[PDB]
C-alpha cells in the first residue's frame, strides 16, 4: 500500500 | 458526551499519555471530548486528534482488508461454501469503521471546519475531512458512493487551492495534503497519471523551496518528500 | 450476553478471523460467547480462548506499566505537581484490567473449571486461573492483594500436582505451567530462588524426556524449554 | 520481562 500521513 | 465533564486540559493531558500508553481509542476519545468543548485547536491538539483517530482507523482498515481478502476468496470457484460468517464479520468491522469516520466527519463539521481561519488550520481539517471520505470510499458499494468519492475530492481540492495560495511549497501540512490526494486519485479514482502528477510536482516545487529552511524545518520537509518519492518508485 | 443469538461453531469461525485479522478484542468476546453456550471445549477451541484473553490482557499491562511508571516519576521529590490525571488514567486502564480479568476467572469459575475431568483440560484451565489471579496481583494493593497471591498459588499448585501426576515432563501445557509458576514465584512472590529451582528442574527432566518424541512433539517441547532457558538466563 | 506464554 502507498504512503499516506 | 462521557467526556463532559472533564476539564479540556485534562482531556488533552490523558490524550498524551494514552498516545505514550499507545491506546488510540483512548486518545481518540479523550480527543473527540476536547473538541466537544468548543473551543478552536492549537496546532499539538489538532496533531493530537489527527493521531488518535488515524491510528484507530488504520488498525480498522487493515483487519477489514484481511477479512475482505478472506471474503474475495470464499467466493472463488472451487472454494467450500463456510456460510455467512466471513460477510457478518467484514460488515461487522466496516460498521465501525463508517462509524468512526462519521464521528470524525461530525466533528469536521460541527463545528471545526467553520472556526479554521487560517490556513495551517483550515488546510489541516479539509485535508482530514478528505482522507475520512477516503476511508469510506475504500468500503463504499452503494448508490452514494461516487458521492462519497466526490465529497473527498472535494475538500482535498479546496485544501489544495488554499494551500497554493496561502503556504509555502514546503510546507509540511501541504505537503501531506498533496501526498494523500495523490494516493485518493491513485486507489480511489483510478486516476493513477494525475496521482504521479501531483507527486511528482509536489516533490518538484519542494526541492526547490528547501533553500529557505531551518535544519529543523528541512527535516520536516524532506521527510513527506521522502514519501511522495517512495510513491513514485511503487507507481513508476 | 450479545453473542446469545449466534450458533457456536459461527461463534468459533469467526474468533480465528478476529485472530487472523488481529481483533484480539473481538477474538476474546466471540469465545465467551462459546464459552457460554454450556458445552466443553476442545483442544483447539481452548488455545483460541487462551489467544485472545492474552492478547487483550497483555496490552492491557503493558499500557498499566506505562503508565505506572509515569505516576512514579510524577511522585519522585523535584518533580511539578501535575494534577490528579496520570493516577486518574492508571486507574481506568488499571479498573478495564481487573474487568477482563474477573470476566476470564467467571469463565472457568461457571463452568469450566467443574467439567474439566482430563488432565490436559483440567490443567490448561487452572493455568489461566494462577495466570489472571497474577495479573490481578501485578496491580492489586488493597486488603484482599496476600489472597490474590495466595489464590494465583494455590491455581498453580493445583495444575502442578495433576500435571505430575498426568502428563510427561515433555507436555507442553505441563512445560507452559511451570515456566509461568516459576514467573509468579520471581515476580510476584518474591521467591527468586524458588523461580530458578522450578524453571531448571522442569528443563532438565523434560532434555531427559525428548527421546521419547516425535520429530513434531519435539519441536513444540523444546520451544518452551528455551523460554525456560532464557528465563534462567535473566535470573543468573 | 520474563517470558511466559
Ligand atoms: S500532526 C502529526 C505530526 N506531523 C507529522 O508527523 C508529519 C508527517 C511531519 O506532518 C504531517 C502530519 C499530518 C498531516 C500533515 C503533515
Ligand atoms: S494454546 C496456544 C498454542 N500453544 C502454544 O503456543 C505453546 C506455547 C506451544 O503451548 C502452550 C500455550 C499455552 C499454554 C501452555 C502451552
Ligand atoms: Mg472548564
Ligand atoms: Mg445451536
Amino acid at each position: 500500500f502507498p504512503a499516506t500521513v | 458526551g462521557a467526556m463532559g465533564s472533564m476539564e479540556r486540559a485534562s482531556l488533552i493531558q490523558k490524550a498524551k499519555l494514552a498516545e505514550q500508553a499507545e491506546r488510540y481509542e483512548d486518545m481518540a476519545a479523550f480527543m473527540k471530548g476536547a473538541v466537544e468543548k468548543g473551543e478552536e485547536l492549537s496546532n499539538e491538539e489538532r496533531c493530537l486528534l489527527s493521531v488518535a483517530y488515524k491510528n484507530v482507523v488504520g488498525g480498522q482498515r487493515a483487519a477489514w482488508r484481511v477479512l475482505s481478502s478472506i471474503e474475495q476468496k470464499s467466493n472463488e470457484e472451487g472454494s467450500e461454501e463456510k456460510g455467512p460468517e466471513v460477510r457478518e464479520y467484514r460488515e461487522k468491522v466496516e460498521t465501525e469503521l463508517q462509524g468512526v469516520c462519521d464521528t470524525v466527519l461530525g466533528l469536521l463539521d460541527s463545528h471545526l471546519i467553520k472556526e479554521a481561519g487560517d490556513a495551517e488550520s483550515r488546510v489541516f481539517y479539509l485535508k482530514m475531512k478528505g482522507d475520512y471520505y477516503r476511508y469510506l470510499a475504500e468500503v463504499a458499494t452503494g448508490d452514494d458512493k461516487k458521492r462519497i468519492i466526490d465529497s473527498a475530492r472535494s475538500a482535498y481540492q479546496e485544501a489544495m487551492d488554499i494551500s497554493k495560495k496561502e503556504m509555502p511549497p514546503t510546507n509540511p501540512i501541504r505537503l501531506g495534503l498533496a501526498l494523500n490526494f495523490s494516493v485518493f486519485h491513485y486507489e480511489i479514482a483510478n486516476s493513477p497519471e494525475e496521482a504521479i502528477s501531483l507527486a511528482k510536482t509536489t516533490f518538484d516545487e519542494a526541492m526547490a523551496d528547501l533553500h529557505t529552511l531551518s535544519e529543523d524545518s528541512y527535516k520536516d520537509s524532506t521527510l513527506i518528500m521522502q514519501l511522495l518519492r517512495d510513491n513514485l518508485t511503487l507507481w513508476t
